């Protein structure tokens, strides 16, 4: 039940489990959206597309096994699920059709088909979702100028722009062996560990991955897309947050998890919960929140995402949701950060141990690019009981206090105030 | 104008009256700020402003 880890060419790792009986095998490949340049947006897009709709009919037709994918910034996480009793087969058709040959695959009449109904599956995901739109958004607006507000689905101008040569080109330019992996969350145990290095089970254009010439960075900045057609309204404020692999993460994570998630519209959310919660609940001002503090291999997003229906009353959730991040800054009863540390520790409990193995394969795969070993949950558990309110207090005082926001909304976001009025009022002039 | 030449009425009435009416000034200018805000200010540009507005 312990996670392996080696570097044989191509690294290989594998988190046991029989509890589950869903075994799971593919590759996390270690680029991305933040791998490639803003004006050729989708072809992470296109490539997860394509495969998803040919493979899938191919693999379901020959044998049993349903393939996935996901791409988040920087993965491919094109884990192929199978039966424990069938990893052989799995593996054998992700390297027969995946790394080569992508001539079966990329005809222009498939490839046409696919670059259509993406543009079609972009279009309504453009017309219909919301908050993903304005986090979408408030990446593109944190990072200008920087491959990594790009978004991970793409612009229907790039996306039209780009039909056989480009693909083949970011294929032989990211798909390489010094950063792609296998991973074999699910119920296997050395298999994978010894049938993945072979006679020619290996990928193909070996290199290195070119690197970028800048990284990341931050500015602070607005991306409003002021609508009074929709209904409600949509925020999302931003703070830079800490990037992974850093003594930084796990006091993060609890910094958000401290005001927590809510949601007005549950007789089991409103009764319990924290100051701004209940200042909120008074009137009406609220209809969700999400406390976020995301992370990635170059720089992370501490988010603070909310959906309102008033419209009259942004100012005032505004106003209190600043007040209590100072709080958190000022003076924190002890008793909050005990709350905050038994919640964070189910939540990862929940995440990370999920039934899904497809779930804990890409968080595997992750892990094992960026940290270069998979931390087990043991010592973040053991690591989790030490963080304490000095600590807290210190990592706010530098990621909070007077530092530059981000916020992007579509909707009638109109009522809400430009710049001054949120953010010369994260010190309310009294600490 | 107190009588029939100017002395002590004149000059006594003209600054109690002076010192009165400011204040009267200050009645009407609380007025003229409640009849200002009922439709904002106008643009320089003479068109409509209800557009945009910043705090
Ligand atoms: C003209 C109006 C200009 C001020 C309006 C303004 O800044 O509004 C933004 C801000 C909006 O209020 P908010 O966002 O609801 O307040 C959240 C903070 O907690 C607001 O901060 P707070 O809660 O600390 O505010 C209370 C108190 C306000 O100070 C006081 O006037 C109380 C003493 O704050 C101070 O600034 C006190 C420390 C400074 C003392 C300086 C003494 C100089 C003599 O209001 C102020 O900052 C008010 C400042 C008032 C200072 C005197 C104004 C005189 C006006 C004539
Ligand atoms: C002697 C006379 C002077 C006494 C001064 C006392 C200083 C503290 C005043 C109350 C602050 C407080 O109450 O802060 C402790 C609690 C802690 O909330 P929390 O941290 O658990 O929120 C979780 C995230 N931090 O804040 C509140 O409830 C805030 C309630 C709304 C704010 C109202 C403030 C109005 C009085 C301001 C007075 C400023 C001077
Ligand atoms: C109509 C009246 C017009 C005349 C009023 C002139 C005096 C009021 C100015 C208040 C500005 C303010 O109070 O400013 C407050 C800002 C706050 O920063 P913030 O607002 O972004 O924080 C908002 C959310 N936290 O701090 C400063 O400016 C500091 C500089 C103050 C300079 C004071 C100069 C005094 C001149 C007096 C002139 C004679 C009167
Ligand atoms: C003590 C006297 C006065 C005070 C305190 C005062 C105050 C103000 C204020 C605060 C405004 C808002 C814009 C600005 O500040 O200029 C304003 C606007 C205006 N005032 Fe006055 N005012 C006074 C006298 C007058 C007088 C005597 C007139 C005309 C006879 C006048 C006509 C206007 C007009 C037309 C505006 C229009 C603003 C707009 O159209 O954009 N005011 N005044």
């Amino acid at each position: 039940a312990e996670v392996t880890q080696l570097s044989n060419g191509i690294v290989v790792a594998t988190e046991h489990n029989p509890s589950a009986h869903t075994a799971s095998v593919g590759v996390v490949f270690g680029s991305g959206a933040a791998n490639e340049n803003p004006y050729n947006n989708g072809v992470s897009n296109l490539w997860k597309n394509i495969f998803l709709s040919k493979e899938n009919s191919a693999v379901a037709a020959k044998e049993g096994l349903a393939l996935s994918s996901n791409i988040s910034r920087d993965f491919q996480s094109y884990i192929v699920s199978s039966l424990p009793g069938s990893t052989d087969k799995s593996l054998d058709f992700l390297n027969q059709s995946f790394i080569q040959q992508k001539a079966n695959l990329l005809s222009s009449s498939n490839f046409e088909a696919t670059k259509k109904s993406v543009l079609k599956q972009v279009q309504d995901f453009e017309e219909n979702d919301h908050p993903n739109r304005v986090l979408e958004h408030l990446h593109s607006t944190a990072f200008q100028n920087t491959p990594l507000s790009l978004p991970t689905r793409g612009t229907l101008e790039s996306l039209e722009n780009l039909v056989v040569a480009d693909l083949e080109s970011f294929a032989n330019n990211h798909f390489l062996n010094s950063n792609a992996v296998v991973v074999g969350t699910g119920n296997i145990k050395h298999e994978d560990l010894v049938n993945s290095i072979e006679s020619k089970n290996l990928s193909l254009q070996t290199g290195t991955k070119p690197v970028l010439k800048k990284k990341a960075a931050f500015l602070g900045s607005e991306v409003r897309l002021r609508d009074d057609t929709l209904p409600k309204a949509w925020i999302s404020l931003a703070v830079e947050g800490e990037p992974v692999n850093s003594p930084n993460y796990f006091v993060a994570k609890l910094a958000a998890q401290i005001f927590g998630s809510y949601n007005a519209f549950e007789p089991a959310s409103r009764l319990q919960g924290i100051k701004l919660l209940d200042n909120i609940q008074e009137y009406q001002l609220c209809d969700n929140f999400n406390h976020f503090s995301l992370s990635y291999k170059d720089s992370g997003l501490w988010g603070f995402s909310t959906a309102t229906r008033n419209v009259t009353m942004i100012d005032d959730l505004i106003h209190f949701t600043l007040k209590q991040w100072n709080r958190l800054t000022i003076s924190v009863t002890d008793t909050e950060v005990e709350r905050a540390k038994s919640l964070l520790k189910l939540q990862l409990g929940q995440l990370y141990e999920s039934g899904n193995p497809v779930n804990d394969a890409n968080l595997l795969g992750a892990e094992v690019l960026i940290k270069g070993s998979k931390l087990s949950l043991g010592e973040a558990f053991k690591k989790i009981d030490a963080i304490t309110v000095k600590d807290v207090k210190a990592w706010a005082g530098k990621r909070l206090w007077d530092q530059d926001i981000a916020i992007a909304g579509t909707g009638q976001i109109e009522g809400l105030l430009d710049y001054m009025r949120i953010r010369s009022d994260m010190s309310m002039m009294r600490w | 104008w107190g009588g029939f030449s100017v002395s002590n009425p004149t000059i006594q009435r003209f600054f109690a009256l002076h010192y009165l009416v400011p204040f009267i000034i200050a009645a009407m200018v609380i007025m003229h700020l409640m009849a200002l805000h009922i439709h904002g200010s106008s643009n320089p540009l003479g068109i409509t402003g209800n557009l945009d507005r910043i705090p």
